[PDB]
């Protein structure tokens, strides 16, 4: 798998443990969507039950039906509050499937939610400062 | 956030 | 900035809060690494120091500086031992870039490892078994 | 390990 995740692994944790404290590139990216997606679930419940209610995986689900409830979700546009609400729909899609003896379907979930932000929502989001400008707005 | 609260449906960080 | 590293945090963080562990495959390996240069650093030193001592980047070294001294060091052919001092060199020349204050050449010398791991090394790494190889002979 | 160490130069996991 991948060189450049290993490589920058490796030097980060050999800088920290010298004395300098480095973090990884997308550290802050990370941790201000894990923030805003821990606030959309616990605040914002009716909205996010809505969008997990619209959708069942089986082993036999295609990338097609994810799509569609995606599409939907963006309809009126995209901002960078739905793209939050995208990635807690992903994380309880994966929930439930764990929770139903499913746990395969887990990696198919995460290349699903991959292809879409690299089809669907890259340009949007390099169109509006990547996400850098994330974490500059709401980290 | 209030901005985002605003896209929401009126039915429905 | 990756959106399926991204997407994986996400949905490994939300899998964990319900008490799932998603096994990244590679965690194991960004860990093994990490002992594995400890290890060749302390119990290797004169090995280690030796590579060192062949290259000091400043912001006029080019790649093919860098290129040179790890082509010297796989001369005899490559080795899992041998990919583990790479990285050690790789974080050392890191560790003295910030060292004097030019910390700007860290992420210039984690773009020339990707380089040479994936022009250079990873045929081999491929015909070896991947990276799990290296994971089930260190331990 | 053993198996890569032996592989250094005599002159120096």
């Amino acid at each position: 798998q991948s060189n450049r995740e290993l490589v920058v692994d490796f030097l980060s944790y050999k800088l920290s443990q010298k004395g300098y404290s480095w973090s990884q590139p997308m550290a802050a990216v990370k941790q201000a969507l894990r923030e805003a997606g821990d606030e959309f679930e616990l605040r914002y419940r009716r909205a996010f039950s809505d969008l997990t209610s619209q959708l069942h995986i089986t082993p036999g689900t295609a990338y097609q039906s994810f799509e569609q409830v995606v599409n939907e979700l963006f309809r009126d546009g995209v901002n960078w509050g739905r793209i939050v609400a995208f990635f807690s729909f992903g994380g309880a899609l994966c929930v439930e499937s764990v929770d139903k003896e499913m746990q395969v379907l887990v990696s198919r979930i995460a290349a699903w939610m991959a292809t879409y932000l690299n089809d669907h929502l890259e340009p949007w989001i390099q169109e509006n400062g990547g996400w850098d400008t994330f974490v500059e707005l709401y980290g | 956030t209030p901005e985002w609260a605003s896209t929401l449906r009126p039915e429905c960080p």
